[PDB]
């Protein structure tokens, strides 16, 4: 009873720092408190709803923040791909409608694709393009994505002008917003203490 | 059914 509540002020507090992390663009920081995060996982931590929504955001975030590893996986699927279908979870869960995620699933698609394309996997990015954009963007865009991977042309505007860190935070901002205020108890003491 | 919570909620990658 008593280490559940601390479980989950430990919980609270490192995801408050892991988006503090990823907010300041310090990843390699936000990695760290990730795997504290994941060793915290196998301890009690109470009802699974108090907890749900912020590991839900987390987990987005951490397949969004190894988005560009294709050497990694979190499904057995690209990082980027998870984070779609944790997006898919935080719609549900979340109470959300489909327009309201829909820019947000809009920039993890593309990006999935075109960093495919950035690191010359072609066969990656047209298998992404047909699971995830086929039935949802536009024909255009779509061409358009094919038409530079049948060319491998890294040179179009579209490659060119992405930007992964506008992306991120992009996610992060948005991920943000279904998240209540409270300042974490642990954060809180450690004012009062210093 | 066997799910963990470690599972449902894995934050770190599986293969890295």
């Amino acid at each position: 009873r008593l280490e559940e509540a601390v479980n989950r002020w430990v919980l609270k507090f490192y995801f408050h720092e892991a988006l503090r992390a990823f907010r300041g663009s310090r990843y390699g920081d936000f990695r760290q408190i990730r795997d504290i995060m994941q060793a915290l996982l196998v301890r009690p931590l109470g009802k699974e709803h108090t907890v749900s929504r912020l590991l839900r955001v987390m987990q987005c975030l951490s397949r969004i923040e190894e988005g560009e590893n294709l050497d990694c996986s979190f499904d057995m699927l690209t990082p980027l791909e998870s984070a779609i279908n944790v997006l898919e979870m935080i719609k549900t869960e979340f109470t959300l409608t489909e327009a309201v995620v829909e820019s947000s699933r809009k920039l993890v698609k593309e990006a999935a694709v075109i960093i495919c394309i950035k690191n010359k996997e072609f066969e990656k990015a047209s298998k992404i393009l047909k699971k995830h954009m086929s039935k949802d963007t536009t024909q255009k865009l779509r061409n358009d994505l094919l038409n530079i991977i049948r060319e491998k042309n890294l040179a179009h505007p579209v490659i060119q002008n992405f930007s992964y860190e506008t992306f991120q935070q992009k996610m992060l901002r948005f991920l943000e917003s279904h998240l209540d205020d409270a300042e974490p108890y642990l954060l809180t003491m450690a004012k009062k203490a210093l | 059914s066997q799910e963990t919570f470690e599972e449902k909620y894995r934050l770190s990658p599986t293969l890295s």
